[PDB]
């Protein structure tokens, strides 16, 4: 906890704070990815984010998409992850690492919002039950 | 993506010459195009799509 | 297209009880047919401590039977039988050696033909319908006698357990065409036994080479029916395990296809209601 | 093309000249119907002309049905397939023979605009993808 900054927006808590909390973290990290340092931010259920955005959408009444997501939950998520970047020489040399946390239903991963994510991101850990049930842990597929 | 055709099309068309045009993801046109249709006060289409599709 | 997935769940799921059932039905047969397998295996023995184990000897000519099953379902036993079938029939070819291939069961005609073409002549079917009897096995044995070779080479299965069935070459010498000829060793050690026929010696092993042949047949083609319903027993365990996985991927993918109906149905009512209000 | 109309409404035409464009190519045809000739019209994918009919239906404001498609989808290929008659003797014994071709998307014949045009129709020439691939082209199923 020395180094680390640890934001929360619990289940208790309003969609707009679990909609906004990863912008409030990744605007907290890029402060050391642009003094020239180096930042991780883990996004854990970004899957959580995007139902709390879908039901701000729903609430909007804005038309549902796939599976109800507004159609803007791709934008949600890439002008997040988009952020995580290694700058260059003249803008300090200060990089963001993000880890995206996305749980996935029964091992689908041609689920919408984990498409997503997949096509935002540059690689992907995939963790698998039949590998956690066994005990091989991490469960890296 | 209009811009990049643009820029393909003057080559075509006065230029007069072969073009290489890469559009890595025309699909995100028309997510977009579904992203703006919204607030656009249309009524939607399939799956969630502009009915302008 | 979300009835197809209905249907398909409805097929495999009818495959998956119906190879349910072929195990059970292997599993039952495979004990009641053990029970006449492991009481014909006691005769095969006094040939064999009579007449030795001489499977590499240099027969001019020579009728090799491989002994498979009629039904199709036994997974990967009567291929292994085809494979060994020309394992053990190159090691007898070192002098241009004449061989007669011989199956005995439905799915060894179709398999011996694609590796053994010409030196195919005879195949015995319809074997296990009723039963495996010792004059059936007798008759088999007379139309290998017909055409008379100098060896015998009978491929099958031994049933040891109901996991491993290793295959069995059992080898049967004609009287003294090369079997007294393959007993010489310093004087003999076939004239150790005083010979109680009413004829001469080559008349008693010409005889006893035929019972020989006909106990060997039997034995084999019994072993092999009851390694067969073994082998189906633990094919159709498989094939349970294939019909379980694909159906529960197949399950899930259902499962997948109710949630988007009920959305899409939704997201349909939902936008003809607001396009009014 | 001696004896050829084509009655072209591509994808960057406007979505009523599409819409519109089976209907202009009917009266083309049933010239040769009316005046004791016959006549053979072949609408390339009605399932587009749907899709132009759903355009204008969805941007008109009326009220969207199944998949999105107006009510009145039906009465729209209905009206136009029923104009490919044969003719009594009285009237000149002229003919029209019409071929509307649907796409469907996975082979799912239970959509919309298929089951109407099914229901439409005399006959029906269903191919199938599969029986493409193992040679038999044409692929009839």
């Amino acid at each position: 906890m020395r180094y680390t900054i640890m934001v929360s927006a619990t289940a208790s808590d309003a969609a707009p704070l679990q909609f906004l909390a990863p912008y409030s973290g990744c605007a907290m990290a890029e402060y050391f990815r642009d003094t020239g340092k180096h930042g991780l931010i883990i996004y854990d259920d970004l899957s959580k984010q995007s139902v709390a955005y879908r039901q701000m959408s729903l609430l909007l009444r804005r038309p549902p998409g796939r599976e109800a997501f507004p159609g803007d939950v791709f934008y949600l998520h890439s002008r997040l992850l988009e952020r995580a970047a290694k700058l260059s020489k003249e803008l300090g040399g200060g990089s963001l690492t993000a880890f995206p946390v996305i749980e996935t239903q029964a091992g689908d991963v041609s689920a919408y919002i984990a498409t997503n994510v997949i096509s935002i991101t540059d690689g992907q850990i995939f963790l698998e039950t039949e590998l956690f049930y066994k005990g091989i842990r991490p469960a890296l597929n | 993506a209009l811009t990049g055709l643009t820029v393909a099309e003057y080559f075509r068309d006065i230029e007069g010459q072969d073009v290489l045009l890469f559009v890595d993801n025309i699909f995100r046109f028309t997510q977009a195009n579904s992203e703006v249709s919204a607030l656009l006060g249309r009524i939607p289409s399939a799956v969630g799509y502009q009915p302008t599709l | 297209s979300n009835q197809a997935v209905k249907q398909r769940i409805r097929a495999i799921k009818n495959i998956g009880k119906i190879t349910k059932a072929m195990k059970m039905v292997a599993a039952s047969k495979m004990k009641n047919a053990q029970i006449a397998v492991e009481q014909s295996r006691g005769l095969v023995d006094p040939f064999v401590r009579l007449f030795g184990d001489f499977p590499a000897v240099n027969s001019n000519k020579s009728v090799v039977v491989a002994v498979t099953s009629d039904k199709g379902l036994c997974g990967g036993l009567n291929s292994n039988i085809t494979k060994y079938t020309r394992a053990t029939l190159a090691t007898t070819e070192s002098e241009g050696k004449d061989v007669v291939v011989v199956s005995i069961g439905d799915k060894g005609r179709s398999q011996l033909t694609r590796i053994e073409s010409q030196r195919y002549q005879l195949a015995i079917a319809d074997t296990y319908k009723v039963r495996v009897t010792f004059g059936q096995a007798s008759l088999i044995v007379e139309e290998l006698i017909k055409h008379n070779p100098q060896s015998y080479q009978i491929l099958f299965n031994k049933f040891r357990s109901a996991i491993s069935f290793k295959p069995t070459v059992a080898t049967i010498l004609s009287p003294d065409l090369l079997e007294k000829q393959l007993e010489d060793v310093t004087g003999n050690s076939l004239d150790a036994y005083d010979i109680e026929a009413s004829h001469e010696r080559s008349d008693v092993l010409r005889d006893l080479t035929e019972f020989h042949l006909g106990v060997t047949l039997y034995n084999a083609m019994l072993e092999n029916n009851c390694s067969e319903h073994a082998s189906r027993m633990s094919a159709m365990e498989n094939s349970t395990k294939s019909a379980g996985e694909m159906l529960g991927k197949l399950t899930l993918d259902y499962n997948r296809k109710r949630q988007a109906t009920i959305t899409t149905e939704l997201i349909e009512i939902i936008a003809g209601a607001s396009a009014l209000m």
